[PDB]
């Protein structure tokens, strides 16, 4: 419950954040409107390397899309997999006595 | 020798003989290095009182300056500075009998308010010498009341404190921007209970009910309303680094702080956040259609904030810039993101009208740069603040030399493997293979089956195992340690932050948004009330009644 | 001043001429911040035992009730809450001569099972007092 209070909101909102305006960069490169959809799934599989390149030629750029995208995975990938595993590791190295703490206290209203 | 030799009466006595006696006492080294350094300079550095004061007896000199290069500061090419005078000398190395002496003498003495060369008075140059331990800062404080009284006795008039050297730095500021906790906060809680000796505090006693001490700091230093010169914005931004940070944690500062924040900096804050995220959804939308007369007036809001930005960078070149600031996390790190999003923007609106088609490459660059900007203004939340720091942190780190040198080592080992248009493509080739995207038909056209099979399986090692293991490991250096100093950072941001909104405000916004309260906190000459700008402190103590 | 005014006595003299002695030592402040506060809470925040001692001599009261708005809890909006009796004042403020004093004495004792506005007793202020500190 803590990580899910104190970490977890702040990772999906940097996620959400960075996902949403490099999705609406590359999308300001569309060439005819519901694409919205496809291009962010794609996205998203191409982020653990599941997914098709194939609407990235359709482009009038390809050298800075395929930098940006680039960019995007591994920036997101490298700063989101390191500020967790940072957070819960100093969490656990820090707080362990204060859950030992609180333990008592639900162990007590329960009886 | 043993603290006395008996030559010098003999010799003065010659000297009074001879008719020469105020150019015989009186030894203005021409050596660069000792340049005025006289014989009381010499009496009173040996540790020695009644030789001082024979000397002084005949009245030889008592504001000779030693304006020698051996008595000028460390910074400056010197071993020891203590001010240019005898009294200065005798103030900087724990003398308070000799101190005492040059001023309550019959026949000469040294008024505390003469300065040297540099208009550094004696406590200027008692802040000079003080460093951050005990033993100084004793002696230091220590004397520095005992001067600020003495000169308060006599002279009933302005304290010694108010003089100001040639920087207009009083002691007080003196000490905030050199970096000495020890004097800066005795000057700061200075409370003196004698009636005569009384307007020389800056911490009062407001109202007391058992238990409960209202003590009332004075801010005539710390919070000027833009006209004069601050402590708090000289802690910020021009101090010591390395010891920034306890400075700013004193009692009147933090709490100022936190009352600047309260009134008007966290409001400010949310009023500035929100303004650039509507701006930046606007911007995305204007660039999502490149209804054109509204896109249109959106990529002028886009440009009004693209030169807004770029006028508030260049700005700063006429005002407080110019350190080493490429490294530090203080809003200097973000000021050239910020530089660089401005002129990409300019840059796209440029190009938009001298015909280049990259235009829309650097304009998205722009949006991108400007999302990864909208990232700044997580710093008014200490647990958000520290994430910011550490993600910036990352970023100055990640993409820059080592990742620059491994670009260059895709390009180096490049050049090494082909052929033992063809290197860009194989270069193209190796760099998916890296990733995991490549392929293997590169086999096939080997002239050597053998070699390149372990030397591909080395490359593949060393390019993603040792890289990947260095790289987790830097942040794995940087947490254990960097735990306390992302808050300390992050207070110096939201200090940086408050005083940046506090600036731009006019000077009648800023009286109006003025921290503290005037309060009549005694007497003075003619029975005119003292009205100090005061911020009072609730405090509790079960200790002393 | 100095722990001693020695203007007290000769006002305390003229006073019991004027025929009030009784009214005389007394003070609610009429104002919302000090309601209630006679001279015997002043004299005892101050820890000058002769003059509690002389004011409950004259015999005043020893159970005036301090209801203004900064004697209450800081929850409240206050600044010192030590119940609302000279004795719990006396008690909260670390003055055993004056608790001594004022539970024992020929004129007029304060008894400690004495309630305030709140209900609470001496204990209770004492207990309201208490921080987790050392001294
Ligand atoms: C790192 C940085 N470099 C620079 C150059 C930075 C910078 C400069 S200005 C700025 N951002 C601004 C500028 C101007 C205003 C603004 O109109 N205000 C201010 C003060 C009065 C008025 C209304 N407000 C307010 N007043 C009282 C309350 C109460 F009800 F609570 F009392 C609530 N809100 C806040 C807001 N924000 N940022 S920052």
């Amino acid at each position: 419950q803590k990580i899910l209070f104190k970490d977890l909101f702040r990772f999906l909102l940097v996620y959400l954040l960075f996902m949403i305006g490099y999705a609406s960069a590359l999308v300001s490169l569309l060439n005819p409107s519901e694409t919205f959809s496809t291009f962010l799934l794609d996205l998203f599989k191409l982020t653990i390397g599941m997914g098709d390149l194939e609407m990235l030629s359709s482009t009038k750029y390809p050298v800075v899309f395929i930098i940006l995208l680039v960019t995007y995975i591994i920036l997101t990938f490298v700063l989101l997999l390191n500020m967790l595993i940072a957070l819960m590791g100093e969490t656990v190295g820090q707080v362990s006595k204060e859950s030992k703490h609180i333990w008592k206290l639900q162990w007590a209203t329960t009886i | 020798s043993n603290g006395r030799n008996d030559t010098i009466p003999v010799l003065l006595d010659i000297a009074e003989r001879t008719g020469n006696m105020r150019e015989f006492i009186n030894s203005p080294f021409r050596d660069i290095y000792y340049r005025g350094q006289t014989a009381l300079h010499i009496a009173i550095e040996r540790r020695c009182k009644h030789y001082v004061e024979l000397l002084v007896a005949q009245g030889a000199d008592v504001h000779a300056q030693a304006r020698g290069r051996f008595f000028q500061p460390k910074d400056e090419g010197g071993y020891f500075y203590f001010g240019e005078l005898p009294l200065s000398l005798a103030a900087c190395t724990n003398q308070p009998h000799i101190v005492n002496y040059l001023t309550e003498n019959p026949h000469k003495k040294a008024d505390m308010r003469r300065q040297d060369s540099r208009g550094n008075t004696v406590l200027h140059a008692l802040v000079a010498i003080a460093d951050n331990t005990r033993e100084n800062t004793k002696f230091v404080t220590k004397m520095y009341d005992l001067l600020l009284l003495k000169c308060a006795r006599l002279f009933p008039d302005s304290n010694l404190e108010a003089v100001l050297n040639n920087d207009g730095l009083s002691p007080l500021m003196m000490a905030a921007k050199t970096g000495k906790i020890g004097i800066f906060q005795h000057i700061i809680r200075r409370e003196v209970t004698d009636e005569d000796t009384r307007h020389l505090s800056r911490k009062f006693k407001d109202w007391a009910y058992g238990p409960v001490y209202s003590s009332l700091y004075d801010l005539s230093s710390l919070d000027t309303c833009g006209e004069e010169a601050s402590v708090l914005e000289i802690l910020v931004y021009n101090s010591k680094i390395e010891n920034r940070h306890e400075m700013l944690a004193v009692e009147p500062i933090n709490e100022l702080l936190r009352d600047k924040w309260r009134k008007f900096g966290a409001v400010s804050f949310y009023i500035n956040v929100v303004s650039y995220l509507c701006a930046m959804v606007i911007f995305t939308l204007t660039a999502y259609y490149q209804v054109d007369y509204l896109r249109l007036a959106g990529e002028v809001i886009t440009l009004f904030t693209g030169v807004l930005f770029f006028f508030t960078n260049i700005k700063d070149l006429f005002m407080k810039k110019c350190p080493g600031v490429n490294s530090l996390f203080i809003d200097g790190s973000f000021q050239l993101l910020y530089f660089i999003y401005s002129v990409l923007v300019i840059v796209s609106a440029a190009l938009y009208l001298a015909g280049i088609e990259a235009y829309l490459a650097v304009m998205v660059f722009a949006l991108v740069l400007g999302w990864m900007n909208a990232l700044y203004f997580t710093r008014g939340l200490k647990l958000t603040g520290t994430y910011s720091i550490m993600i910036q942190k990352i970023l100055f780190k990640d993409l820059f030399r080592f990742l620059l040198v491994y670009l260059l080592f895709m390009i180096g080992y490049a050049s090494a493997l082909v052929s033992l248009e063809t290197f860009s493509t194989f270069l193209l080739d190796l760099f998916k293979l890296t990733i995991g995207m490549g392929d293997l038909e590169m086999l096939s056209s080997t002239k050597y089956p053998v070699v390149f099979i372990i030397l591909l399986v080395t490359y593949i090692i060393l390019t993603f195992v040792l890289l990947l293991n260095m790289l987790i490991a830097l942040m794995g250096e940087t947490v254990g340690q960097v735990s306390k100093e992302s808050k300390h950072i992050w207070k110096l941001q939201w200090a940086t932050t408050i005083l940046d909104i506090e600036r731009s405000f006019p000077v009648f916004l800023r009286k109006a948004f003025r921290s503290g309260e005037m309060v009549t906190v005694g007497k003075s000459s003619d029975g005119t009330p003292d009205r100090r700008w005061c911020f009072r402190v609730d405090e509790v103590n079960w200790s002393h009644w």
